[PDB]
């Protein structure tokens, strides 16, 4: 039971972490802003399904 | 007739191009829905354990 609670607590802690998504200003070409891992992973998984 | 055909062919391309764009867009939307659906199935399995 303790093992299970610890696992769910870890998920709760991870959920409180604010993931910042960069503002799509069109004009601004280049700034290499780093894509959050979650957005990358979700995009890839969605691309793979799209293909 | 040739002139007309040419005109029609040209027209056909525009509609087909938008058709493909809409289809691919509609497909991108489906891919996102299937990912969420799978997410609910996995959660239900963990609740059963």
């Amino acid at each position: 039971i303790q093992y299970r609670c610890e696992q769910l607590q870890e998920i709760r802690r991870a959920s409180q972490r604010e993931v910042m998504f960069s503002a799509v200003d069109p004009d601004l070409s280049s700034s290499t802003f780093l894509e959050p891992e979650v957005l990358r992973d979700v995009r890839e998984v969605c691309k793979l399904r799209f293909k | 007739v040739k002139g007309d055909y040419d005109l029609q062919m040209a027209h056909q391309t525009s509609c087909s191009s938008r058709q493909d764009l809409v289809c691919d867009h509609l497909m991108k939307q489906k891919a996102s829905f299937e990912l969420l659906q799978l997410g609910y199935e996995l959660e239900l399995r963990k609740h059963r354990d």
